[PDB]
């Protein structure tokens, strides 16, 4: 357990951070993404990418929904910069922005099996630039026609499992990273 | 009034088709577009046309499709930005019950969109019951 | 010791596909699940009090919407009492008219129609589908996208697609803000290929409607609905918000259909213990209830879910059959990847291809799959010749046709030139003669020069923010030496004023003639009746490349 | 300048296939030819005086045979007067019983039944095939050969095939003289896999009957018939010589069917200007007239002829439909290569696989195609996994099932052992223990130790010259410690003694239980009736390898 | 006569069956094969059995099949080598008309194969007309 | 080339091998199904025969275009009893007198796979049989795609050579 809940997350007050919002099972019932990458390693890279850009990283666990879009939305409501990064246990990631529609985003990574620790790094790096009102080049598109044929069934199973931890009305818990 | 034999309108009764600004199908020519005799504002389907298609849909045995066209007919009077606001207000957790009822009163009083108004009030009632209003997530 | 026979088998592409044993409690079962509700309905004073086992006190938004607007209550009790086996027999009986069936199916509850079709095998379902299809003439729809959102390539691929036979074409973006360019490029290219082809640009709901309001699209299809309340909620809509959106498109004279597909509730975590087919049936009724004329279904993007379990592909044909049987236009999927095996993907396609549906594929990829922004289609550009060969082999009209390289080059070139004039006329980032040439002879984006995305996105966003409408495209064309294309564009815009193509299965063929289920009534009555591939259309399909004269 | 789109398409495998434009004059047209005769018949005092526009004075041997023995004259005039469209409708109508149709179809002239089925599309044909199929339960047949006529491999592969589900297995030889060995190897291996599996060795007519008289085969299938007199003549037979041969096989208690297939007359030079389907209809009637219970058709070995022309694959399904419609067992081809494309060969196979026939394939290669001595099958050993996945996808019984490597290996080894003992007992070139283990884990002949063909070739011709019968095989096994296998040999002979498996569609399942059209009547009457994949059989088909349990 | 209700004979009426040495299907065990109490002379289908199957075929509505089985029943009396001889004689360009009629006479007088004899005579007449006799190639 | 010359007759000596070619080999058609000219083919066939110290003769058959029968018309005029049938499209077979027409010693059913080297190996084996020997059967050639690629062409080529068939016409000796 490299993640500890330290209480209901409060809203940021300055444009100096980026919130990393993870699903209700991240680092708990599930500890690796759809292709085996550990959650500990993933969070490590996202954070290093953000901090590397002179921005603080604050992690929270979301409960009202397991859908990555809404997980991210919970994050952008509390982010001091309005910028957030949503991540499901299986790996799916999105960069959201306070003000945008829930199903709209700045950048989306819809094929988790293709993500690497380096991608997770650039993502944290880009999230920070957005926070600083910079217009960074989007993380290069990663697409593969056989991603679904090989992993969609597995994706559905992993999401079904994480979704069992959804708690309606439960506010986000800020997390202390070991 | 209109039936399957009157369809397609463009082929059977083109003169029955006029635009919001009362323009004819023949008025829309490259010449008129270039000289701005006709503009985007002129190119808008009318509530009369949609009600005609509703009658045709009904004659074809498609009652719900016709009802959809009846609603569309009322919505032609509602501005683009207002259409988008109302749609978003109906999405999960966006509105309070009173805001939805206010949209309904507005649709009725300002646009005479009675069917759509009833549609919104119906949603308001069920949204309370199924907890899909602001604050229920 | 190892068996060389099994080592060979282990290497087969099909063994890379995802398969799973049924998980009934979580709905991971395609159809015929012991958890599915027994058909039933109770009505008191004109209002439903019970629907398929569930009391009105426990109705969710979906039950309410379906109970109030999705079933003909006047004959619901009568049909419920009819034998489901007899009804299934009626569906595939060539002598029971489609017009005799629709009055019954539209009075059935979701569970009832599912029970009916579940008594059938795929052969019986296909026999029924050819009869229940709303439009007498089958059609096809293609995806036109590329990894770079290159507008020049989109216009060219779109022209080629329309020339090959697609009557509807769809694009989307790798980069969100590119949307306006993609939409305009798709529309221009499609009209150059064949005036009349309808175009759509799939985006976030509010964004897509706005784009349509500006006049850069002809229709919308990815207007989603879901089978369980929690899933619909994560989809950010309710039956009422989507029903309103449907009427909103119609109020702007734009054709539209909803989109669903078996396995979405499982993929999204809440199947409420029901089979994929039953939940999809709920989506089909939500569509009927909303008054939407058609639906894109047959699993669609979640094809990896039903295909993973037994009878999943049969379930896919079943949901398409239910759609058509309920008198709705059916854009029958065959637009998404689910297998590494050519044998397997072909079997999946033939279920709809053989009998014919309103749109055999709701997304055949008109570009090689590496450029498919919907994560890959069940068929792509490299399968064109195989598709035409099968049409010829079985004397089946699959909606496409063999084409000459010389004609494609000219058509793609004209599309690129027309769009070049559009960009110059509207003051958008230039399209060079080098780019026009590349798009003419390209296979995919790998053959296209890299563009300045920063400049494109800037002007694309300006189109939205400054509300630059479709008439601006018409002018640029007419003022740029493309009066012919400008007229065709104006003609497609004028279709939005009559409401004719808003009807069930409507497409636009020949000289701006609308062709829908209203004026192209499917009149199937067995052999030698209904739509038949013959005459010049048959000659067109027989003319495949490589067919040398024996003499 | 070349289009990269077209350069990519030009490389596709399908474009290596042979296609030709129709050549009506030489009969290079699959069906619906303007040269085909109009249906007609005239009867005087119970004798045909006119057949399909031709007077008895001009009859060739085929006409005489069909006219005197192939048509049920009691209702010929009645059915001739019936509208062909109505008849086609009756064929696919689920509510017109097979038993009501048979008395009418068997009374039609060849031209008449051809006119009837030609009004149908492939979906209608499949809808009809599932109903007209003689045996209620669908089955499958496999090819078991190798380029070296290696005996040990044949025995091993035969056992696996039988274990996978094949109810009939066929072998042939690259070197004629090798015949005797191939047969014995096939028979022993088959019974090891599953006692009851019928075996055949396809050779020159006179030679095969002899091999059967010696008791080295269970049945015969490649008993050829042709559609035109000149071709039949080059085939070295007449309707009377083949009719006599058919009765000869039966007099020895051996089950048998004839073999034909569209395109043979074209391939052999004399189509007399008729379409392939019409000429194949004459072959089907020749078969009926001779009193033969079944037929292997659907182009078979000449598949490259009809596939080359328009509607050729549809014509292949039509000929299978005519066969079943004439109350004959149909072993429906899908046993020969005609394309380089996986997509194309799958579409061709589904025509019979979906509805189901007495033998979906009359020769699915149970070995990799390089080892197939019939010049390649439409499916081979490497497609086993895909075949099982498609069965599961559509809930269709294709006659085969998923297997476990350990079981196959065990079965493979026992067969090599059994055959080894046989060669020892009969004093034939020994089978080293090295060959036994190789054949056990082999995928093809490439993994087998080279043998002394010349040595065996002499011992092979010895068995025929020294009239060494199968009892030497039964004994060579008994002494070798193989009693059960030896007994299973007798059980086959015992079946030959009862004559039960000589009936239409007969196969032997379970504990020597005959399963034919007589005691396994197809009673199809629409959805929920007739053969339906369910119960234990369904579970068997669902349990494929790789199916991971989610929870 | 035997009917479909009597099929399969192996399951319904085993006793009705027998072999070219009179006994039972039961006496067909490996034991008897080794001791040679049962040989090849004992493993030949009888005309009696074929005529039973012919009756069943007829009852099943398959008259041609029945006729085939009837001809087979007759042929059980003809020696294997002679069977091959007659088959070859019927192939293209192998015999003279007289040689075929001689075969028919032999079939009828020596084996009582009346049906087959008629079959051969029929062939002889048609072979002359369609020129498929020795020398016509 | 192939000069007409009178009709052929019996041999009487088993030190020869007859080569029977279809009624178009060297006439209407000059190359096999894959381009190999008839000249080259016949040349290597004769060389392989003479190599074994056997004499080779060539005759043209007209009664049937079927390779099996064309070979039959020859194995009856061959002093050794062995012969070789070759259709214009290339199909070849090694036949022996006294054997059933559709039976043979060796068959080459996939013409597209034959090479000039294959045609010479067929020759020595033929002559090998003429000397009452048991040579190693010529290596089997089998390509599962031979039919998909050439069966249609095969039918067309045979349809054409078949137009030259003439009933009751005896084989005519040939001089290369
Ligand atoms: C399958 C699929 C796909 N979808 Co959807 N989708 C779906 C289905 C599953 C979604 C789910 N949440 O379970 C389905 C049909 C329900 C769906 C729905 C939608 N999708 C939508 C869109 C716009 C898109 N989708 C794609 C991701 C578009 C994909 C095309 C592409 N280029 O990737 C896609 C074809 C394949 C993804 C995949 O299978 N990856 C392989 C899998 C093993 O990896 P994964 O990481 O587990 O995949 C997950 C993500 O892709 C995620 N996801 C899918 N769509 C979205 C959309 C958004 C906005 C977000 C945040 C996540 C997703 O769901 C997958 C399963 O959990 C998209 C790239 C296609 C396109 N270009 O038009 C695009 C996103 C564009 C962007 N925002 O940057 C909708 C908003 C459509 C609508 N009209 O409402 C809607 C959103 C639903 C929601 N609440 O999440
Ligand atoms: C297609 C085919 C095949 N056939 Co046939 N056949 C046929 C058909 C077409 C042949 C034709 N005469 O037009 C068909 C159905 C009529 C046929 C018939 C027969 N065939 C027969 C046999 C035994 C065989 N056939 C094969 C050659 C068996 C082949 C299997 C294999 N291993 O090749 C085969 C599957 C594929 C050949 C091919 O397509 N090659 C590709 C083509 C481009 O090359 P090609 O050189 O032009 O091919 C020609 C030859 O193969 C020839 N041919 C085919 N079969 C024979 C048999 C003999 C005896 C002879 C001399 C030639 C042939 O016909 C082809 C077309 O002209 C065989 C190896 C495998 C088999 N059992 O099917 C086997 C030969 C045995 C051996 N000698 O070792 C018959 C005697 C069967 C019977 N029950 O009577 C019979 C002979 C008819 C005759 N008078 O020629
Ligand atoms: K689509
Ligand atoms: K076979
Ligand atoms: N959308
Ligand atoms: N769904
Ligand atoms: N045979
Ligand atoms: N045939």
């Amino acid at each position: 357990g490299f993640l500890t809940e330290v209480g209901e997350a409060r809203q940021g007050t300055q444009q100096d951070e980026v919130i990393i919002a993870v699903g209700p099972a991240f680092g708990l019932a599930q500890t690796v993404n759809i292709v085996g990458i550990p959650h500990k390693s993933i969070l490590r890279e996202v954070i290093a990418g953000i901090e590397e850009e002179g921005i603080k990283a604050r992690v929270i666990r979301c409960f009202k929904s397991s859908d990555v879009a809404f997980v991210a939305v919970e994050g952008n409501r509390l982010s001091g910069s309005g910028i957030s990064i949503g991540i499901q246990s299986k790996g799916t990631t999105v960069i959201h922005q306070q003000g945008l529609p829930p199903l709209s985003n700045l950048e989306l990574f819809p094929q988790a099996p293709l993500l690497t620790l380096e991608t997770y790094r650039q993502i944290g790096k880009n999230a920070a630039r957005y926070a600083k009102r910079e217009s960074p080049q989007p993380v290069p598109t990663l697409n593969d026609q056989m991603a679904r044929p090989k992993y969609q069934a597995k994706s559905a199973i992993l999401h079904i499992k994480e979704t069992k931890y959804v708690v309606t009305g439960k506010n986000p818990q800020e997390l202390r990273v070991a | 009034s209109a039936r399957v034999s009157d369809y397609p309108l463009a082929n059977k009764h083109p003169e029955w088709v006029k635009t919001a600004t009362n323009k004819t199908l023949d008025d829309f020519t490259l010449e008129n577009v270039l000289s701005n005799k006709v503009t985007a504002q002129d190119m808008r389907i009318t509530p009369e046309t949609l009600r005609l298609q509703a009658s045709i849909a009904k004659d074809a045995g498609r009652d719900r499709l016709a009802m959809n066209f009846e609603r569309a007919a009322e919505l032609t009077a509602v501005p683009d930005d207002r259409i988008l606001e109302i749609y978003n207000a109906l999405r999960p957790y966006r509105s309070t019950k009173e805001e939805l009822l206010a949209i309904a009163d507005d649709l009725e009083s300002r646009y005479q969109a009675k069917i759509c108004a009833a549609f919104v009030r119906e949603a308001a009632t069920l949204y309370v019951e199924r907890k899909k209003l602001k604050g229920d997530d | 010791m190892r068996s060389k026979r099994f080592e060979a088998l282990a290497k087969r592409p099909v063994n890379q596909d995802g398969f799973v044993k049924e998980w009934i409690e979580e709905g991971f079962i395609a159809m015929e699940s012991p958890n599915d509700p027994k058909p039933s309905i109770k009505i008191v004073n004109g209002a439903v009090t019970e629907l398929d086992g569930k009391p009105v006190s426990d109705f969710d938004l979906i039950d309410h919407f379906i109970a109030r607007y999705g079933i003909n209550l006047n004959r619901a009790e009568e049909v419920m009492a009819m034998d489901s086996v007899k009804l299934a027999n009626m569906l595939c009986d060539p002598n029971v008219k489609r017009s005799e069936i629709v009055p019954l199916t539209t009075a059935m509850t979701p569970a009832k129609i599912v029970e009916v079709v579940s008594h059938m095998n795929v052969v019986e379902m296909m026999m029924a589908m050819q009869k229940m299809r709303a439009r007498r003439t089958p059609s096809q729809q293609a995806h036109v996208t590329n990894v770079k959102d290159n507008p020049v390539q989109i216009a060219a691929d779109a022209a080629e697609g329309a020339w090959r036979g697609f009557d509807e074409q769809e694009t989307t973006v790798a980069v969100a803000r590119y949307a306006p360019f993609n939409a305009i490029a798709l529309l221009v290219g499609s009209q150059v290929g064949r005036p009349g082809v309808l175009t759509q640009c799939s985006l976030e709901e509010a964004t897509e409607l706005k784009l349509g309001m500006l006049g850069h699209t002809c229709y919308a299809e990815t207007i989603s609905v879901y089978g369980t309340e929690p899933v619909f909620t994560d989809g950010d809509d309710t039956p009422w918000s989507k029903g309103f959106l449907a009427s909103s498109y119609a109020s702007r004279g734009l054709k539209m259909r909803f989109t669903s597909g078996s396995g979405s509730e499982v993929q999204m975590g809440y199947a409420e213990g029901k089979s994929m087919l039953y939940l999809e049936a709920r989506c089909i009724y939500i569509t009927k209830a909303a008054g939407v004329q058609g639906l894109q279904n047959g699993s669609v993007s979640c094809i990896g879910v039903p295909s993973a379990v037994p009878s999943g592909i049969r379930a896919v044909l079943a949901e398409n059959l239910i759609c058509s049987s309920l008198d709705l236009e059916c854009a029958s999927s065959n637009d998404q990847t689910f297998t590494h095996s050519d044998m397997r993907r072909t079997a999946r396609l033939l279920m709809q291809f053989l009998p014919g549906t309103d749109f055999i594929s709701s997304g055949y990829s008109a570009v090689p799959n590496y450029d498919n922004m919907f994560a890959g289609s069940n068929e792509d550009a490299e399968d064109f010749d195989d598709y035409n060969v099968i049409q010829r082999d079985l004397k089946v009209d699959g909606g496409l046709r063999p084409v000459r390289e010389e004609d494609v080059i000219a058509i793609r070139n004209k599309a690129a030139r027309a769009l070049q004039a559009v960009f110059a006329g509207m003051g958008l980032p230039p399209i060079t003669d080098e780019e026009v040439e590349a798009a003419t002879y390209a296979h995919g984006s790998k053959d296209m020069p890299e563009r300045n995305i920063v400049e494109d996105i800037k002007f694309a966003q300006e189109i939205i923010n400054k509300n630059r409408n479709g008439l601006e495209v018409v002018k640029a064309l007419a003022q740029g030496g493309f009066t012919d294309v400008a007229q065709d564009m104006l003609n497609i815009q004028k279709a939005k004023l009559t409401g004719d193509y808003l009807h069930t299965s409507a497409i636009i063929v020949g000289d701006g003639q609308v062709l829908s289920a209203v004026n192209d009534v499917n009149d199937y009555a067995g052999p030698a009746t209904g739509y038949r591939l013959q005459g010049e259309r048959w000659e067109e399909i027989k003319n495949i490349p490589g067919a040398l004269d024996p003499n």
